[PDB]
RNA sequence: CUUUAAUGUUUGAUGUUCUAACGUUGACCCGUAAUCCGGGUUGCGGACAGUGUCUGGUGGGUAGUUUGACUGGGGCGGUCUCCUCCUAAAGAGUAACGGAGGAGCACGAAGGUUGGCUAAUCCUGGUCGGACAUCAGGAGGUUAGUGCAAUGGCAUAAGCCAGCUUGACUGCGAGCGUGACGGCGCGAGCAGGUGCGAAAGCAGGUCAUAGUGAUCCGGUGGUUCUGAAUGGAAGGGCCAUC
RNA sequence: AAUUCCUUGUCGGGUAAGUUCCGACCUGCACGAAUGGCGUAAUGAUGGCCAGGCUGUCUCCACCCGAGACUCAGUGAAAUUGAACUCGCUGUGAAGAUGCAGUGUACCCGCGGCAAGACGGAAAGACCCCGUGAACCUUUACUAUAGCUUGACACUGAACAU
RNA sequence: GUUUAUUAAAAACACAGCACUGUGCAAACACGAAAGUGGACGUAUACGGUGUGACGCCUGCCCGGUGCCGGAAGGUUAAUU
RNA sequence: GUAACGGGGCUAAACCAUGCACCGAAGCUGCGGCAGCGACGCUUAUGCGUUGUUGGGUAGGGGAGCGUUCUGUAAGCCUG
RNA sequence: AGGACCGAACCGACUAAUGUUGAAAAAUUAGCGGAUGACUUGUGGCUGGGGGUGAAAGGCCAAUCAAACCGGGAGAUAGCU
RNA sequence: UUUUGUAUAAUGGGUCAGCGACUUAUAUUCUGUAGCAAGGUUAACCGAAUAGGGGAGCCGAAGGGAAACCGAGUCUUAACU
RNA sequence: CCAUAGGUUAAUGAGGCGAACCGGGGGAACUGAAACAUCUAAGUACCCCGAGGAAAAGAAAUCAACCGAGAUUCCCCCAG
């Protein structure tokens, strides 16, 4: 009565903290906002996070709910 | 084209276009040629007589294909914007 | 024996200046209403045969 | 399915049309919406909902 | 001109009659010392039967073939596509007829935006108050909620309500992510034009990941791109689309 | 039951002992009236069971006559066969060993016998899967189609009523 | 009686008998593109097919499906016009 | 058929421990030799004396070769 | 008188032993069934291959039959060993 | 030979000698190489015959776009940053 | 009845054979489409009929493109 599963969506982190990226490069594919867009980083309709500027990826935890935020500082 | 029972790319992908019936009677001429017309007049058929385009061509252009030498009178042929400057920058003459 | 072309190959591909082949996208034919306008915009323009697929179409088009 | 495809026709002669869906039971009237006509380059009113 | 009859003609139908094609495996004559055959006469029939052309029905009589794969042999049973979790060994992927569930839809607002809003459930008190309709008090703090499966999200709310509306806009596209492939997906910004706002701004569909169908053949509709001598035309093309 | 699964059903009958047979009962897994029902004297190299006869079928084999085996001469084949300096046991290993390992046993060659083994000979398994294999058969599979049938024009016309 | 010559002789096929059903004779059927032969130089007390199997006593119930006989008014209905 | 130390045998020839020797491989090393590539020592159509290294191998891929039979150079060259 | 009876020649083939590189590509030896009939046999003739002929076993069609024999398309196709 | 693996009790060969398995044709494409080179070669066909003649034609120098066309551009779009 | 059949006789010829092209009359399937029924194999294999040094085609109701090429069987392009 079983016998089913779903195809893997290849999510996870594509660019980690400390990596040079251009603008538009995808950094994380996600379902919810496990990670949030921080300063100079943008959010697409499926919560895919992408670079809005050339620079290096930076993971930090900020604010009162200890959420993970990803930003990009220009280099 | 066999790719296994799978639908090959040429069936996988769609057809496009039609053939208009014009490519076979329209030729293009380069500047490295035109001086070989052994008569100094560039017409519709001089080039045919010299075996440079082909017997059934009915329209010809000139394009800018480099080196322009002897002065020529290009008659009954179209000339591109660029080509007119090269033909005249060495004299020649254009007329419809 | 002159070679014979797989003639259906010749009606979907045309060879470009350097040696690849340009082609039309699939799915553009019917059942368009459900498809997003953006998706159709990037599918209207032509594309190149990929590197993995060149190794056979070329087998199919010796006179292209 | 149980939701029909319709065509919206531009109320400016152009032959541009949009396609969408409709619950024809629950929504029996003719749907009417401003859309961009790429031929007249303006947001014109669109009709039809068969 | 409006309307109809007559007749002649024309042919349509229904029957009756005729005889000349058309049948005769009725009798006789002749080629002739012939159960063939022909011609001849005569009787019987006669526009029928019978045969050719085409057309609707029938047709294992006879022909060609098809009659899936997987699978702890095969068959039986079940599965075949998508989605979520899981085994999956803390990046991606990962197997079996392993373990649990779902999708083949919905929405003109259950969409954009502007302003603005906050659940579940204990205790106590209260008209008909019943364990639990409804008003009130605090305790409580997203267990609520999300159009539905799971997961991750959710308070700046993605949840709930409204006024205004259509950006579910057409053109595009830096850069990527995922694919053997076809493809699939994310997107700041640009022109045009738009909605809402005082504005900064936010909008290129629905919290997101299912909601599915390539190629062909053909169908609409616009497009002067093509038009087999020429002008149109037909068919071909592209865009939209079924 | 030529049908009965359960089943060697149950009951009586024969026997010392009767999963069959004979008789019956009815609970007919799942008889039936021309895909005939029941019953029938005669016939039957037909199937089942029993009895007097007869016995080497047997208990359990003894003895005899001949043909081949066997010994000489004459003539003279066969399948099979990588190669042979072709043993027991145990264990090992493509999992059942004349060839490996350990270990035991054995002077070298015939002729007569047996057939346990050589996963013996013979046959590119007849079961079994698989090949988008093959061939005859079937039918309310598909698709065409002979034969049969419907008509339509033609061969094929002339009158009259309506 | 008959049978699988060449492992099956039977409970199998046949048989007389019985039933159904087609057949008016240029029969029906059957061979053959067709001519023409069989049927039969017979003519329904005769011939074909099908089912059953001597003699005896007998063969019930169902016409919904299925397949055949008959029906002809209405429905759908091809070529052609 | 001993048949659950490979055997005989073993009271250590068993086991724990600490030591110290010794056998043990196509590995390492030694000696002689070949090839591949790599560079120098130097010049040269280099080759080495060298000299670092490297050389198990199915399918499969690369590379250099042996010989047969037939033609030519070959009325040349062998050969009673 | 009878597809009556017992039973040789004749015809056929139920049982067993041998025979299985046999004497023999089914036969011999001991019995078997029928033997005036739907009998048995000589000589000729006729049926031709999705066709024949069959008292029906897919039996027989030259030691071959779920499609005989020769030659042809032909080196069919062989994803298999 | 085949396998994951074979003394394997899995297949093939009894022994020998001879025969016995990647060819021929035309295309088209890469390589090594030759000639020639913005040009490279002619095909038939003529024949003094492999010589010489024969550029019809085919490959290339320029391609973008279905096509119109435009051309070192061009296709997109009303135009593109 | 005329007539035609029918009959009789002379002369003349035709009768059948053997490769191949040709012309025409008949005409498969395997195979390929990795099934197979449209299409393929192929107007091929085969049948027959006939025939010459060849046969058959043959002299524009053919093409062209507003200029013109001019019977017709064949060799290479066009051109997969
Ligand atoms: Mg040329
Ligand atoms: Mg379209
Ligand atoms: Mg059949
Ligand atoms: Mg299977
Ligand atoms: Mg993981
Ligand atoms: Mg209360
Ligand atoms: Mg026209
Ligand atoms: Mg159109
Ligand atoms: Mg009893
Ligand atoms: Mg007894
Ligand atoms: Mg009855
Ligand atoms: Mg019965
Ligand atoms: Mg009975
Ligand atoms: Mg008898
Ligand atoms: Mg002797
Ligand atoms: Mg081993
Ligand atoms: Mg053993
Ligand atoms: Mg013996
Ligand atoms: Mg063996
Ligand atoms: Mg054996
Ligand atoms: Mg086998
Ligand atoms: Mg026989
Ligand atoms: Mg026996
Ligand atoms: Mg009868
Ligand atoms: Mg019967
Ligand atoms: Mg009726
Ligand atoms: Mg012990
Ligand atoms: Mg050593
Ligand atoms: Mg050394
Ligand atoms: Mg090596
Ligand atoms: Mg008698
Ligand atoms: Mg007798
Ligand atoms: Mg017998
Ligand atoms: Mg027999
Ligand atoms: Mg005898
Ligand atoms: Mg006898
Ligand atoms: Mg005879
Ligand atoms: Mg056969
Ligand atoms: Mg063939
Ligand atoms: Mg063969
Ligand atoms: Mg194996
Ligand atoms: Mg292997
Ligand atoms: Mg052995
Ligand atoms: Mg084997
Ligand atoms: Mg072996
Ligand atoms: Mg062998
Ligand atoms: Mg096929
Ligand atoms: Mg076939
Ligand atoms: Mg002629
Ligand atoms: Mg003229």
């Amino acid at each position: 009565r079983n016998g089913r599963d779903s195809e893997a969506k290849r999510l996870g982190v594509k660019r980690f903290g400390g990596e040079s990226v251009l603008a538009g490069s995808i950094i994380v594919r996600q379902r919810g906002t496990k990670f949030h867009a921080g300063a100079n980083v943008g959010c697409g309709r499926d919560h895919t996070l992408f670079a809005k500027a050339d620079g290096k990826v930076k993971f930090e935890v900020k604010g009162p709910k200890n959420r993970k935020f990803i930003s990009i500082e220009a280099e | 084209g066999f790719e296994g029972g799978q639908m090959p790319l040429y069936r996988r992908l769609p057809k496009f276009g039609f053939t208009s019936r014009k490519a076979a009677i329209t030729a293009e001429i380069r500047l490295s040629d035109l001086a070989k017309v052994e008569g100094g007049v560039v017409d519709l058929n001089t080039l045919k007589a010299a075996n440079i385009i082909g017997i059934q061509i009915e329209f010809a252009k000139v394009i800018l294909a480099g080196e322009v030498t002897t002065p020529v009178t290009v008659r009954g042929l179209r000339v591109t914007k660029g080509a007119r400057a090269a033909i005249e920058a060495a004299g020649g003459k254009i007329e419809e | 024996p002159k070679i014979k072309t797989v003639r259906g190959a010749a009606k979907r591909f045309k060879k470009t200046g350097k040696g690849g082949f340009k082609h039309k996208h699939a799915n553009l034919r019917h059942i368009l209403t459900k498809k997003a306008t953006k998706r159709k915009r990037h599918l209207r323009p032509k594309a190149m045969v990929s590197k993995g697929d060149l190794g056979l179409v070329i087998a199919c088009l010796p006179y292209a | 399915g149980i939701r029909e495809k319709i065509k919206l026709v531009s109320s400016a002669g152009t032959g541009h049309f949009y396609t969408t869906t409709k619950n024809k039971r629950t929504k029996p009237e003719k749907l009417e919406l401003k859309k961009f006509d790429p031929v007249v380059r303006q947001h014109v009113i669109y009709k039809e909902a068969k």
